[PDB]
This record gives C-alpha cells, structure tokens and sequence, in this order.
C-alpha cells in the first residue's frame, strides 16, 4: 500500500478542511491532489478560483510537494507554465512541514497579496517600478481565466 | 585587558591580550591554554565569525568581553 | 529561478550515483579496510593516521555520505548498545515518550512530529519484544523510507535541545541567526551537514557518550587529535566512536 506518512496525512486533510481552499485526492492515484484555492478578500484575484496540482513524491516527506497552477494568473512567484516560487518547494523544506503548510502559504502568498518579490522576474520588476498598474493588470486576469463555467 | 573564552564543553577559560592582537594570536592563546590548535577553531562574537585577518578592536571587543568557540567538525 | 529546477536535477542525479555505491550503513569490516584507501606515495599523511589507529581500532562501519551521516552514525551506535544492554533499551523507550510531550510543549508542528516519535517508538518496542532481530534493524537502517523516518526523529531531538536551552546555545550560532532560525533551517531539514553545535545537542539530547577520532593531515599529539563529548571531570569510558575524516563521518570500533 502506502507509507503511514500520506495515509494520515490524508485522513486529517479531508476531516478537517482549510477555509478558502478545497482539496482533495485524485481517485486513481492516492498520492495525486486536486486543489482549488479560492481568491483572497480584497486583492486582485478577489472573486475569482484558482485550480493546482500537488504531487507527494516517492521520497516524501524527505522531500516537498511538487506544485503547479493550473489556473493562468498574473503574480510575480507564478510564471506562464504555472510553476510556483516559494521557499518552502525548495531551500526551506522541512519534514515536518505538511501539505496543510504549503497550502496556506500559497494562499498567503494572494491572501494577504504577498508582493513579493525581491526577486527578478517580467512581471515583478512590473510590480517593483509601480504597483499601480500591475495590480489593476491582475484584476482583469482574473476577469478573463480565473472565471467561468 | 582580560577576556572570556566560553567553549561547549562547559568551560569558560581566560586570556591576556591587547587590542592591537589578531584573531590569530587569540587562538594561538587558546592553544596554549586548551590544545586545540588555531585551523581547528572558530571564535564567534555577537553572533559573527571572527576572521583570521583582523584585530579585537576591529570587530569593538571590550575589557570583560566573553568570545565563543566551536570546533570544526562539519561533516556530512 | 527558472534555472533552480534544473540544478534539483544535478542534486539528484549525483544523490543516486552516491547512493548505488555503497548501502546507508554497511555491515563491520576490518580496519585495515581503511588503510587500504592510502599509498605510501600519494597520500602518506592519512596512511599514518590509519596505520596509528589500527593499533586501537578493529572493525570499520562505512556510512553513507549523504548530508546524514552524522546523525546515521550516532543512531547506529545507539541502536548497537541497545542491542546488547536490555536496561538501556528499555530507559530509551520511556526517555522518548517524553520527548514527544517535550515537542509540542515547545510549539513543533503537532501530528507529523508526533508521528515520527511514535514510529521510533515502535521500532524500539518490536525490538524490545523480539519481532526485530540483529539482522532484521540493519535491514530496516539500510531500506531509505524507513532509515529516514527514524533519523527525522534524531534531527527533532537535536532541535528541541536547542530551543529548550535557547538563552544558553544562541551566542554560539553566527552570520546573526535565531536559536530557532538556524534550527529550521540547519538541523530540521534532511540531507543538511552537522556542524559542532549540533553535534553536542544531538550527543547531550541522546544521554549518550562519544568519542571522535579527528583524522586530518596535520601533525598531531600522540594518538592522534580526538575529542570526548562530554568531556566530564568523571573518567567513564566513550560507548560509541565515531571516526572523522574531512567532511565525513563513519563508525568505528575498539579492538577486541
């Protein structure tokens, strides 16, 4: 079968739920994950919901989740092939770190609109030189794909 | 002036040395007192590795002032 | 940052060319073993060393060089002990069920934690019973799932240390970091080297007793550089050697 690691991890994740985001496992493959993260109030993205894909790799939890937006969205961590820049994917991952981390945090990162970005991507050095522009950007984004059927 | 030198093994020892002293020399000290040789020590103040190159007075090391050392034993 | 995904790659492709070398704890070997990686030519130094020890030393434990070594040695010696005094298995088993009590006392992520803790837990109470035998725990340190499950558990009590004695080890730390800031991300995270600090918490946090044989280049005292933790007024005897070549750790046994 499984390890214990994602059979519990499982169980919590569905008995409990994290307010804003709807996930739940893929019914062929236990360690595939189906998430729809909600837009966060009063930010860009607001009204809008946001599919990803979350993978629990052989090694797991020695090593992170991989996660990807399905879901096009303008925002400087997240770039047009929907790979997610965050910390905690890569250098700060730890064991006892969970998927209930990594959610949150994503969500954290439009929550609460992370900017973020001290980092050098086309549309961050956009949100570095004005904010205004950019942020009315992502709100028309959110028009054309965040929503709907 | 006399410092204070606080190692992991629960021990503090003491040193007499001037603000013109390298880092260098404050570890030769050690040695004279511990054994540990000088490439087998880090000295840390203020949360900062003291460096080969500069002098107590580089990094402000008072009368009174307590330097931590570790040992060099990273490994994988 | 595009360019990051790719180098996870290199740090996996190398992570499996270390790893179908040689096991993450090997079975004993001769000393000799050892001397055996020197030539009187091209590396004299170390062959001296090697040659010195091998008067004091027996049998070689090869351990895996993968960030884990030092805690993958620590354990194996534990284990090793608990093996042969019945007592100190069974003071082990109660002296973890409290450091699981200790962790969320002290703010750890709850059930994953607390998990980790219970799969030690029972790998200790089967060993204990006797559904686990001498060959059957190296089967399971040497299968990576469940080795790595177990080592988290080392990795948490080397934190909890820390933090339970924050006030005393933070000056200790550098490049300006929290007791809680160098924990999360030096001593938490697998595959991540111990430095000095962590190896005391780890040794104290065990109520264990070590010696390490500092094998470098340098011209040293007679037998060699080594240090005791702890180095105590008391004489008792070190229960675990470990050897220390640059960068590496490996176990090694006294003679007999």
């Amino acid at each position: 079968g499984l390890p214990r690691r994602i059979i519990k991890e499982t169980q919590r994740l569905l008995a409990e739920p994290v307010p804003g985001i709807k996930a739940e496992p893929d019914e062929s493959n236990a360690r595939y994950f189906h998430v729809v993260i909600a837009g966060p109030q009063d930010s860009p993205f607001e009204g809008g919901t946001f599919k990803l894909e979350l993978f629990l790799p052989e090694e797991y939890p020695m090593a992170a989740p991989k996660v990807r937006f399905m879901t096009k969205i303008y925002h400087p961590n997240v770039d047009k092939l929907g790979r997610i820049c965050l910390d905690i994917l890569k250098d700060k991952w730890s064991p006892a770190l969970q998927i209930r981390t990594v959610l949150l945090s994503i969500q954290a990162l439009l929550s609460a609109p992370n900017p973020d970005d001290p980092l050098a991507n086309d549309v961050a050095e956009q949100w570095k030189t004005n904010e205004a522009q950019a942020i009315e950007t992502a709100r028309a984004w959110t028009r054309l794909y965040a929503m709907n059927n | 002036m006399q410092i204070f030198v606080k190692t992991l093994t629960g021990k503090t020892i003491t040193l007499e040395v001037e603000p013109s002293d390298t880092i260098e020399n404050v570890k030769a000290k050690i040695q004279d007192k511990e054994g540990i040789p000088p490439d087998q020590q880090r000295l840390i103040f203020a949360g900062k590795q003291l460096e080969d190159g500069r002098t107590l007075s580089d990094y402000n090391i008072q009368k009174e002032s307590t330097l931590h050392l570790v040992l060099r034993l990273r490994g994988g | 940052l595009a360019y990051d995904e790719a180098i996870m790659a290199q740090q996996d492709r190398i992570q499996q060319e270390i790893a179908v070398q040689n096991p993450l704890v090997a079975t004993l070997a001769p000393f000799s073993i050892l001397c055996a990686e020197y030539d009187n030519e091209t590396s004299a130094a170390f062959l001296s060393k090697a040659t010195e020890l091998s008067e004091v030393y027996g049998e070689i434990r090869y351990i895996r060089g993968d960030g884990n070594c030092f805690y993958r040695a620590i354990l194996v010696g534990l284990i090793e002990i608990m093996l042969k005094d019945r007592a100190r298995l069974e003071k082990f088993i109660a002296s973890s069920r409290d450091w699981t009590r200790t962790l969320v006392e002290l703010g750890f992520p709850d059930w994953t934690c607390t998990d980790f803790c219970d799969f030690f837990i029972e790998f200790l109470e089967k060993i204990h019973s006797g559904v686990h035998t001498e060959e059957a725990v190296y089967t399971i340190l040497n299968d990576d799932g469940s080795a790595n499950y177990i080592l988290m558990f080392f990795r948490l009590i080397t934190s909890a240390f820390l933090k339970q004695n924050s006030e005393e080890y933070a000056p200790f730390i550098d490049e300006g970091m929290t007791v809680a800031q160098y924990c999360e991300q030096e001593i938490e995270p697998m595959w991540k080297d111990a430095d000095h600090l962590a190896i005391n918490s780890l040794i104290k946090a065990a109520g264990t007793r070590v010696r390490i044989e500092y094998m470098d280049r340098t011209a040293a005292p007679n037998g060699g550089w080594h240090y005791d933790i702890p180095s105590d007024d008391q004489q008792i005897a070190p229960e675990i050697t470990l050897l220390y070549r640059p960068g590496h750790y490996d176990v090694i046994y006294k003679k007999d």
